């Protein structure tokens, strides 16, 4: 099933850092909005605009 | 040591080249919106104004406007009419015997002026004077809805609605005493929810402010901010200048300003109290909201 | 043997093909040549 | 091995030093059209003003 | 004033980042 | 080995193609140099 | 571990030399690159 | 690990001693740079004034 | 033995292919050609 | 033994059912054929 077998040992430290790893991302996002960020939809404005696709419309 | 070292240099750096904070712009009449450079009106106009002036005590037919001398009326024409539209002063006016048009002295314009002023008053009147303690006195205008441009504004800029669809627009045609309510009501679906969040996102551009401004977000169909019952007097308002003056029976028939629908956004321009607003005081008696 | 020679082909025959990729696209996105319909 | 000079030979390795050459002569190259370039660039319209 | 404190509050959210990193660098090392 | 010396030219490779392309996208962007209808 | 020194000082002198030149260019006090 | 000196010898390997070497001529050329840069930009326009 | 030729034959039909319809796709929706009602 | 004839029918049956879906979805929707209502 899947064609992957990650071993004993392999599970123990996956489970180890994807549950560090969550709450560290999550206070991050919060200080960061609190302070610098006003919305989050103009944050995505700027993504419209890369010079690849900005005038192909 | 040697990170807050570099810190520390970093924002020496920083607070040594950087300009200085800017002071906020500081008008006798309007809120945030300054007619300052007056080479757009030009300065050989600017010379026979004052003979109108100094000439005649009252002035000769004037449709609304009623209670003015023609110093009052010139000076107020200066300051708000050219000064809302950036026009030259000729731009709907003759050398002489401006009263009237004759020989096209721009005509066509003059007329659509008188009206703006007309539906600006009531406006004012029926609709600008709500909960107006701890609100202000502020009031539509000319530099309000025209931002020192004369024509062509745009109702819907391209730079907002980055995530709405491109071909939405505010749904006027509703009665909007509550006609958007669409919580616990069992009758509609996630498409109406849907056009209600477009809605509610162009609320949240247009004024300055979250989307906590007015609406406690524990139980959205509560009315305890009361910043909602202004926002049910401007929709109303907005409503009521489209209906009325916008499209009446029609663009083509009887229609001013070009069919452009007013947008909540041409108005406010990013903030509560938009910038173009006069201060309480600054507007002529029939213009104001209590005349 | 400090190198694979096939670890270099790779790279470089990919990061070549990206970067014509990328060019033409600049250059037709750009809209200052009159190349199909402009 | 060994082909590398004595002042150098506890961190090079035989092959190591060929890609070395390698590099080096690519970087002078690369620094010299680059003052071209540049001395080009500042002729055309210069940035400073 | 504001801005000072703020990057020196995000210092320490990285500091917070910091001991996972170090926790998988050494399971790469001493795992020849 | 102090350095392995392939990581040394990884890294070099690398960064020296980002300042590039960087440096590249602030010029262009500037509108300062008339350069592709500007 | 000396190479661990070598890696944070170099990548703390990139960022802050990035960094000062993103604040002195956007600063807009110096008249470079039509300014 | 015999090339480097007494004083420092329980400190630095051979191999380490050569690449500091490399580290300290290279943070010497870039301060004298850094300085030079820097009394050409006071000299351009002064910061402080 | 270093380079298999399989590996070459399968990423030469692929690359191919996908130029073939990014070309293909890029052509038709210029709408410079008048090709299917255009 | 290089080259195993069934995976080769293999990509060739779903490539050629791929390519006849796709080329009949685009017709069908550009509208251009009156087919079906249109
Ligand atoms: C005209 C002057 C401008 C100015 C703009 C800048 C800019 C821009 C910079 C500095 C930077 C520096 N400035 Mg200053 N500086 C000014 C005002 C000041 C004032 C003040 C008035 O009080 C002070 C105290 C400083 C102090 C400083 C130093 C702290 C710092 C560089 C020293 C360094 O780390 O070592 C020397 C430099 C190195 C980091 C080591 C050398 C590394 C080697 C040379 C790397 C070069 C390799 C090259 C990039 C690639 C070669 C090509 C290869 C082929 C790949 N500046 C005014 C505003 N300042 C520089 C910096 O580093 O910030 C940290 C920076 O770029
Ligand atoms: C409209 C509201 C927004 C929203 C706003 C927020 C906000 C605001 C925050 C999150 C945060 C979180 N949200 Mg969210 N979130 C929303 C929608 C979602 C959805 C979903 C499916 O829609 C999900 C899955 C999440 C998931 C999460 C994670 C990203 C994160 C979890 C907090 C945590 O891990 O650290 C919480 C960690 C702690 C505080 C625990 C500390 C516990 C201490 C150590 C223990 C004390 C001992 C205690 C007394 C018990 C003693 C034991 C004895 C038996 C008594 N959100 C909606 C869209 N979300 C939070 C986050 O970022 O984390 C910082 C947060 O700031
Ligand atoms: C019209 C002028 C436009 C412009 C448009 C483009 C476009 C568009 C492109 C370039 C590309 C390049 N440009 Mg130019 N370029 C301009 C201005 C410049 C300026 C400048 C004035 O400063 C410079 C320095 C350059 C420099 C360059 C090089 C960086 C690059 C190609 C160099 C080389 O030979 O390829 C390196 C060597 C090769 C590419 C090897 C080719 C390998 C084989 C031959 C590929 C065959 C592909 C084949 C079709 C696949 C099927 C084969 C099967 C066997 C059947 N351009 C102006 C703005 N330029 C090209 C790019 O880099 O893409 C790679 C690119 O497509
Ligand atoms: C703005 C005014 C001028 C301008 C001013 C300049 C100036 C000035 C310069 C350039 C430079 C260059 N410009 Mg320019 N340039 C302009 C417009 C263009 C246009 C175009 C679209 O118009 C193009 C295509 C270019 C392209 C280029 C390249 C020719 C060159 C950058 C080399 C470099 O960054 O790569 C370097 C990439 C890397 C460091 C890595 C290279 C990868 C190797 C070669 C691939 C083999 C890797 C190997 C297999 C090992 C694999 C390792 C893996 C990564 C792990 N310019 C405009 C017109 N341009 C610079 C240059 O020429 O100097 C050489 C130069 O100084
Ligand atoms: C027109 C002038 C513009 C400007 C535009 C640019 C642009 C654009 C670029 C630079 C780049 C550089 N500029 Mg300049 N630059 C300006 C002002 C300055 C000023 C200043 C007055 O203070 C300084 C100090 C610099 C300094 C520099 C260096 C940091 C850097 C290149 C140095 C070097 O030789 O490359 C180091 C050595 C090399 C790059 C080795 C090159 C390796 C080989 C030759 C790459 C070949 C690529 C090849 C095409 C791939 C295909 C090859 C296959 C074999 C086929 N510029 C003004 C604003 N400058 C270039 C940059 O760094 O990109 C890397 C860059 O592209
Ligand atoms: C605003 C007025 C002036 C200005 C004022 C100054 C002043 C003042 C200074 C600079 C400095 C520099 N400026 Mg400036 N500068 C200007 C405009 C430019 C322009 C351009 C676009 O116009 C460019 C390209 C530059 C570029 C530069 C570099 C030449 C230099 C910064 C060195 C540094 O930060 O790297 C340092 C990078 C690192 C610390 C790491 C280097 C990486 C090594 C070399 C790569 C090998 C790594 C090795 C393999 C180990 C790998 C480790 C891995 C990373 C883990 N300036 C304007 C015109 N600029 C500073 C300088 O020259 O001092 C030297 C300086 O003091
Ligand atoms: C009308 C002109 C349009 C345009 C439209 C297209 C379209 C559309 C296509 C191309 C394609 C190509 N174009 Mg063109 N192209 C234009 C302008 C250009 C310009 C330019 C002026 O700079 C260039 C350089 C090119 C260059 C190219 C090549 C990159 C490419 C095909 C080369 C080759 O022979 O194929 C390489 C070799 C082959 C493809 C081998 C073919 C293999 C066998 C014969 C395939 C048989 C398929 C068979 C039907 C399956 C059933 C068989 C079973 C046995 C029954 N075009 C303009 C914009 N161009 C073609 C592409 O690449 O797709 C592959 C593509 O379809
Ligand atoms: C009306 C004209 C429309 C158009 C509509 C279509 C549509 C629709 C199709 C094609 C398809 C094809 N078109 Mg056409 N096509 C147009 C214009 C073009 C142009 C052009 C002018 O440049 C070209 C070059 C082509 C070229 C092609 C070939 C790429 C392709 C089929 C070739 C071949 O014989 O099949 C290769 C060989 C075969 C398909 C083998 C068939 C295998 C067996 C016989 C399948 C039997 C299926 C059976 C029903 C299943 C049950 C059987 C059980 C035993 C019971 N078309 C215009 C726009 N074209 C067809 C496609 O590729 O789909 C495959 C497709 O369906
Ligand atoms: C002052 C109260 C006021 C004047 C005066 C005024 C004049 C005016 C003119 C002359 C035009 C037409 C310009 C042209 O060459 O056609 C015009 C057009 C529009 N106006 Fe107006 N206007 C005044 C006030 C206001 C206010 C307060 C609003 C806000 C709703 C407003 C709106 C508009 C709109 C919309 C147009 C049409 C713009 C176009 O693109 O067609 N005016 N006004
Ligand atoms: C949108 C636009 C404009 C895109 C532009 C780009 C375009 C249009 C095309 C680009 C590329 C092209 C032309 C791709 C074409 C691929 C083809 C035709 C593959 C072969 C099919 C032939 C096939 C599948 C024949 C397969 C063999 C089969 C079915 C045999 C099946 C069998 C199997 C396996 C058995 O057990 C025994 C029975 C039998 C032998 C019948």
């Amino acid at each position: 099933i899947l064609g992957y077998s990650i071993g004993e040992i392999g599970i123990h430290r996956v489970a180890f850092w994807t549950g560090a790893a969550s709450v560290l991302f999550s206070n991050l996002c919060i200080f960061l909005s609190g302070t610098f960020v006003k919305d989050w939809n103009a944050f995505w404005g700027f993504w419209d605009k890369m010079p690849i696709w900005n005038g192909v419309g | 040591v040697m990170a807050v070292a570099s810190i520390a240099i970093f924002w020496w750096i920083f607070y040594t080249i950087t300009p200085a904070p800017a002071p906020p712009l500081q008008n006798p009449i309007y809120v945030n919106y300054t007619q300052e450079p007056t080479d757009y009106i030009s300065a050989e106009s600017l010379a026979a104004m004052n003979a109108y002036i100094q000439a005649n005590p009252q002035p000769q037919a004037v449709q609304v406007l009623k209670g003015m001398t023609t110093a009052q009326i010139s000076a107020y024409m200066v300051a708000q009419v050219s000064g809302g539209l950036k026009v030259d002063c000729s731009y709907c006016h003759n050398i002489a015997n401006f009263a009237q048009q004759d020989g096209y002295p721009n005509a066509a314009k003059k007329v659509t002026a008188r009206k703006m002023m007309l539906m600006s008053a009531d406006l004012n009147q029926n609709y600008t004077a709500k909960l107006p303690a701890s609100v202000g006195g502020y009031q539509i205008t000319c530099a309000t809805c025209h931002n020192g441009k004369a024509a062509g504004l745009e109702p819907y800029p391209i730079e907002i609605m980055n995530t709405l669809p491109n071909d939405w627009r505010l749904p006027l045609e509703l009665d909007y005493p509550g006609g958007l309510v669409v919580t616990g009501r069992k009758d509609v679906s996630n498409h109406e929810v849907e056009q209600n969040q477009f809605a509610m996102y162009h609320m949240n551009v247009s004024m300055g402010q979250g989307c906590t401004f007015c609406h406690n977000a524990r139980y959205f169909p509560s009315y305890e901010i009361a910043q909602k019952n202004h926002s049910i007097i401007m929709l109303q308002m907005t409503k009521h200048i489209q209906e009325t003056y916008v499209a009446p029976g029609g663009r083509i028939a009887d229609g001013i300003m070009a069919g452009k629908s007013p947008s909540c956004w041409l108005c406010h321009q990013g903030a509560n109290i938009p910038p173009g607003a006069a201060k309480p005081g600054q507007v002529p008696a029939v213009l104001s909201s209590t005349p | 043997r400090p190198f694979e020679f096939r670890t270099s082909v790779v790279v470089s025959t990919l990061l070549g093909l990206v970067m014509a990729l990328l060019i033409h696209f600049v250059v037709l996105s750009s809209g200052a040549f009159n190349w199909l319909r402009a | 091995n060994d082909l590398v000079p004595d002042q150098w030979k506890p961190l090079f390795n035989n092959a190591q030093w060929l890609v070395h050459d390698i590099v080096v002569k690519t970087i002078y190259g690369g620094l010299i059209i680059a003052v071209i370039a540049h001395v080009l660039c500042w002729a055309w319209t210069p940035w400073i003003r | 004033m504001n801005w000072i404190v703020a990057t020196f509050m995000l210092m320490f959210v990285l500091v917070a980042f910091l001991p996972l990193v170090v926790s998988l660098a050494y399971t790469w090392v001493t795992n020849p």
